[PDB]
């Protein structure tokens, strides 16, 4: 896995990308 | 939030399977 | 046929940008 | 579905706050 501060299109994906095929939330509210 | 979480700081492989349903 | 993994890719990237701020769910499923 | 809804046919910005929280 990759350590970095995840932003932009670059984490979304990955979070999304990671979570496959299960599912994800995303709140960009504090 | 979350952000400080991941963007704020790095995250790891798991820290963000508590952010999936 | 077409495939959805990377349809979402796409979506998910553009959702983070059209939802902004008040967030999003995103369900693998529906 | 919202993958039913923009892969077989293309969405605009508005017609995606359908499926925004
Ligand atoms: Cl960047
Ligand atoms: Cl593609
Ligand atoms: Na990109
Ligand atoms: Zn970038
Ligand atoms: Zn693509």
């Amino acid at each position: 896995f990759v350590n970095q501060h995840l932003c932009g299109s670059h984490l979304v994906e990955a979070l999304y990308l990671v979570c496959g095929e299960r599912g994800f939330f995303y709140t960009p509210k504090t | 939030g979350i952000v400080e979480q991941c963007c704020t700081s790095i995250c790891s492989l798991y820290q963000l399977e508590n952010y999936c349903n």
